[PDB]
DNA sequence: AGACCTT
DNA sequence: TAGACGCGGACATCAAGCCCGCCGTGAAGGTCT
């Protein structure tokens, strides 16, 4: 809200150029109006003097950018990804689940190609006319609209170029256009009950990318910089703050307290799984421990391997015990592709974040009988969030089943860990979390569930052919538990509950 | 052919190679490193010459004799240690038999039949010795066995009933393919790899253990990061062992050491990283380019033709199962076989 | 001949740190330690009583130039009652100069390979390999600790080898010239194991050097220093639970590789480099305007092939020794 | 095929 | 086995903390015309 105070403090030219590009608080073009609309009609090449950009076939390149406005960014984080997605959150979320339903959606931006970045001015910038915070292209699509005789303040635009702006922009602002094949989109599949499965593709909202960037640019204990190498192809959001992408570092180096201070059934243990090089970029906005929907898929791909032998396993829950944690940048070398002109080189360069988790699991199934010794090793999966999953040879003698979960935490032969739950306090913005993250500096954030944009629908090339929606990411908060003598296990032993538009994983106490 | 989505996933997966220092009184501490700055000298070609001769006039005989600082990392064997030991683990499975993606039936039943008819006709005794000679040689250390006195591999199989099979001094004894075969545990560990590939849900696990004797204060070479941006060079990939920093020597760098078996390309001197364009990293060239006709997608498009050759008793095997040894190498490690996308 | 956009070699010589030890008349050995002490000196800089291109400034009066400068330095001396000093390191000699390491051009790779091969056959390794062994066997890797000392002695143990330890004694009087090492019982046997390391492929030789220094009472030791208040900070590692100065890993490689005395003035052996820089004075002999640097001899390598096919004259030999000495050092010869 | 392309 | 473990008073002044110079390069684009 710095309109004329920031217009002439006599600093420099590009103070305004940093102020319309949507990684900044807005301005409100109310008092001085014609001197600002002569800027956006002069931000196309890279006042009232460098004209002939007004009443020509300039509008043919100016109308094509309003179709590509991208509520969500389908090119995040891989460059070659065709798609147009512009739809709001489709529903609502409860009090302790941060997502982009909790912040208002007004930072959408052109992401198609390189040439039309500057020519995507004049209809994709947002300027807060008198009331509404609004853009410029979702306003000039009707006749009885003000600040349009100020288009006739410039004596160039004849009223037959008005006759195209009448009827060109008519019905645009609700579409979703992704085709699953041939495309570089990611997609997974998750159970919705014990009968079917729902496919879903996570995307990246560039309102949460804007919001976390322009609020974390002056605290360094809580921000980790992640760069990319072709900023123009990603769109103007990754060009304005070019490369940088401040995103929510873990908060402190990991601390290992003593584990526990103690003196139906079907509790199975898995001691000290070691993971080599799992990714840490869980959500598009957080860095740290991986998303706990990957701890869910590690369990559900394990219970399907045993059901190949006895088809009544029904794992029903799981419990996580983190002993070591280590995050750093390492770089993932992608290999040679056929580029497209005539050559064989590598694809585009990025930064990554990789992790190293030593953890152990408790599993509360219903199978009230012994499993085996041999095929309980052969049925283990070999990956956890793009990583490896190995144990030992000599730790195959600590794998046992039990029927009482208070002797089950005695079977872990390490005793230097930590347990995990969810923090049930309201987190309506980013400022709620960092206030709780500076009182503790021992709490982690990750993606705990998804959030649909769709009912869902049957799409042709969906992965395993099930049913395909499009989802967001649900930020949550992760806690430390000692399990002394009195903490009930309902704050442990998480599950998947399917709340009809969001698939959040939370423990079974709520 | 080549439908719009087809994918496998890998059948060999290693872990990282953590380093430890051993002391003469049989004690074990992890190996560490710390950063170090140094004074180099102006030696780049683009500081004196600009383009095609024409030396720069603003870079005279005193400007070139400056110094330029650059910061590096540095790791060495500490004084008064015995040797280095290098823990590591491998595994084997059978995921080359069934595809991970679908939606074309005529290539799904063809690519599972071709595995069945390669299995019984010309079995797994060719590939499973090449994958095991790379582990048991010391190819997975990449640079630490050069300028070294001796090294010794000791490997623990699973499921095994016997003593830990170990290979002694490799620079003198285990030279060629012969002396690996004249060991009293060799046919029991190749055949348990043959059991892993050829069984529906079979598994094999090897824990490998090296002992590395080096000279006094000799350096150690781990893997390096790939971050894109006093301009620090040589930042090491690391982990935390015992609350201490430790260089790890890769996780995908070890999968590239084991799968260096491809010597079936038109010149065929040195083995290559197994891939579809057959790229040599120390060159920029591509052996098996997509104009020679010997890249992977021009050998996968005779998959019904190699059905019609394996049935005949007259198998040529001079340059027609080298096209099938190469084809079955890319199914064990490959898994994104898709033409126009992804 | 023209050189590509990706070219690189690795080393062939690889030395390490020089750990120091104190030896007692009981015949036991401890590490050497140091301490930081602070000092008090004078106002004795010219930029402290004068003006820039001018006259003496009128703030530096007779009083204010007689105050004290306090400064903290490090300091390391031999303790009282010790006998001598013990030093140790090791050098490997590979052959990684035969073929390049990263080349991207099949035409210049054939030239660099057949130039090393024609070098081996006509002008052998008796001239280069003697020069690197010459510096290891008279303590040029100590740099200033043999200055103002009574006597130092060097004992080698090579690999692979069967026999006894090589030893050179009293290096101020006995081992001075080039003939003084030839007149030995053990000299020819160690030169053909450096040549066989270079000439053959997969060829290796490891030397492991140890020396003894005799200094006067409480004399001062001068190790390597760090790059960055504290003037004169020393380079440290941990030797059996203490802190000790190390005399550096790259610095002892820069004393093995002072063999260059073929430059157009030819007075003092220089450190081998691409442009031949000097640090006693801050100029460059072998500047590119002289036509004697690396990148002007590398681009004429096709010419040197048909000189080696009658013996070459003198300067074509002295530029082939300089070309081979930069490939042993080899250092990412990219351009454009 | 090549022209476009910003912090 | 039963007990107790002291009051009373000051912790000085003074000066200062130099300069020298540098901070390497090759490879990895999607899209409309």
């Amino acid at each position: 809200l710095k309109e004329l105070i920031a217009s002439n403090p006599d600093d420099l030219t590009t103070e305004l150029k940093r102020a319309f590009r949507p990684l900044t608080p807005h301005i409100a073009i109310d008092g001085n109006e014609l001197d600002a609309l002569t800027i956006l009609v002069n931000l196309t090449d890279k006042a009232k003097c460098k004209q002939k950009l007004r009443d020509e076939k300039w509008w043919a390149s100016c109308i094509n950018c309003v179709n590509y406005r991208q509520s969500h960014n389908p090119k995040f984080p891989d460059i070659r990804s065709e798609g147009v997605i512009r739809t709001q959150a489709l529903g609502e979320l409860p009090s302790f689940l941060l997502s982009s339903s909790k912040i208002p959606p007004y930072h959408w931006s052109y992401s198609h190609d390189s040439k039309y970045v500057n020519k995507s001015a004049f209809l994709t910038n947002e300027f807060c006319w008198d009331g509404e915070i609004s853009c410029l292209g979702e306003l000039l699509k009707d006749a009885d609209h003000p600040l349009w005789n100020t288009l006739k303040k410039l004596g160039c635009s004849q009223k037959t170029c008005k006759a195209m702006a009448k009827q060109l922009a008519d019905i645009t602002l609700t579409t979703i256009n992704v085709t699953l094949a041939p495309n570089y989109l990611t997609q997974i599949s998750l159970p919705d009950s014990d009968t079917s499965y729902i496919s879903l593709s996570p995307v990246a909202s560039l309102s949460m990318q804007s919001h976390f960037h322009q609020r974390l640019q002056d605290e360094n204990r809580h921000s980790a910089i992640t760069r990319f190498s072709r900023t123009t192809n990603m769109g103007v959001t990754a060009m304005t703050c070019g490369g940088a992408f401040r995103m929510l570092k873990s908060g402190a180096k990991f601390s290992s307290p003593p584990h526990h201070r103690l003196n139906n059934g079907s509790f199975l243990v898995l001691p000290n799984i070691r993971v080599c090089g799992a990714t840490a970029l869980s959500s598009p906005v957080t860095v740290g421990i991986p998303s706990l929907t990957a701890f869910f898929g590690f369990v559900h791909a394990f219970e399907r391997n045993i059901n190949r032998t006895t088809s009544s396993f029904r794992v029903e829950s799981f419990a996580i015990c983190v002993h070591q944690l280590h995050v750093e940048k390492r770089g993932l070398t992608a290999e040679f592709v056929e580029k497209g002109d005539g050559t064989i080189s590598a694809p585009a360069t990025r930064d990554d974040w990789q992790c190293d988790v030593v953890f152990s699991l408790i599993l509360n199934t219903n199978f009230a009988q012994h499993i085996d010794q041999d095929t309980l090793v052969t049925s283990l999966p070999k990956r956890l969030a793009r990583g490896s999953a190995k144990i030992a040879i000599d730790d195959f003698k600590h794998i046992n089943s039990f029927s009482t979960l208070e002797t089950a935490i005695e079977s872990l032969p390490i005793e230097a860990g930590r347990w995990l739950s969810l923090y049930a306090q309201s987190n309506n913005n980013l400022s709620d979390l960092l206030a709780a993250m500076t009182e503790d500096h021992q709490l982690m954030a990750s993606c705990v569930g998804y959030h649909l944009l769709e009912e869902p629908k049957d799409k042709p090339n969906s992965l395993r052919g099930y049913k395909h929606a499009i989802a967001e990411c649900i930020i949550g908060l992760i806690n430390s538990i000692t399990f002394s003598s009195e903490t009930d296990p309902n704050t442990i032993f998480w599950s998947l509950k399917n709340y009809q538009n969001y698939l959040v994983v939370q423990p079974r106490s709520i | 052919k080549l439908p719009t989505n087809l994918a496998y996933e890998r059948s060999i997966d290693p872990s990282d190679v953590c380093f430890f220092v051993v002391w003469p009184d049989d004690r074990k501490t992890p190996l560490t490193y710390n950063s170090r700055t140094l004074l180099g000298q102006m030696e780049a070609a683009s500081l004196a010459y600009d383009v095609s001769g024409q030396p720069i006039k603003s870079a005279t005989a005193e400007a070139l004799a400056q110094g330029n600082p650059h910061q590096v990392d540095f790791c060495h064997v500490p004084y008064g240690a015995s040797h280095i030991e290098c823990s590591f683990s491998v595994s084997f499975s059978s995921e080359l038999r069934q595809p991970y993606k679908c939606n074309s039936s005529k290539v799904k039943q063809t690519l599972v039949q071709l595995v069945e008819l390669y299995e019984t006709k010309i079995g797994w005794t060719e590939l499973a010795t090449r994958y095991l000679m790379n582990i048991c040689n010391g190819k997975w250390l990449w640079k630490n066995t050069r300028k070294a006195y001796c090294w010794n591999i000791v490997l623990t199989p699973w499921p095994w009933n016997g003593e830990k099979v170990g290979f002694e001094d490799i620079r003198t004894n285990y030279t060629s393919r012969q002396d690996f075969k004249n060991n009293k545990n060799w046919s029991a560990i190749v055949e348990m790899i043959k059991t892993a590939f050829s069984s529906t849900d079979g598994l094999a696990i090897f824990e490998v253990r090296a002992t590395l004797h080096l000279p006094t204060n000799a350096m150690v070479r781990p893997s390096q990061v790939f971050t894109e941006k006093t301009q620090n060079s040589r930042v090491f990939q690391s982990t935390t062992i015992d609350g201490e920093r430790s260089p790890i020597l890769g996780a995908f760098k070890t999968g590239a050491a084991i799968a260096t078996i491809d010597d079936w390309y038109p010149e065929a001197t040195e083995p290559l990283r197994v891939g579809r364009f057959g790229v040599h990293r120390e060159d920029v060239t591509c052996y098996r380019h997509p104009s020679t006709g010997k890249d992977f997608f021009s050998i996968l498009q005779q998959a019904e033709h190699y059905i019609e050759v394996l049935s005949a008793n007259k198998t040529p095997a001079q340059e027609t199962i080298n096209d099938m040894h190469f084809l079955m190498a890319n199914l064990i490690k490959g898994g994104m076989f898709q033409h126009k996308g992804d």
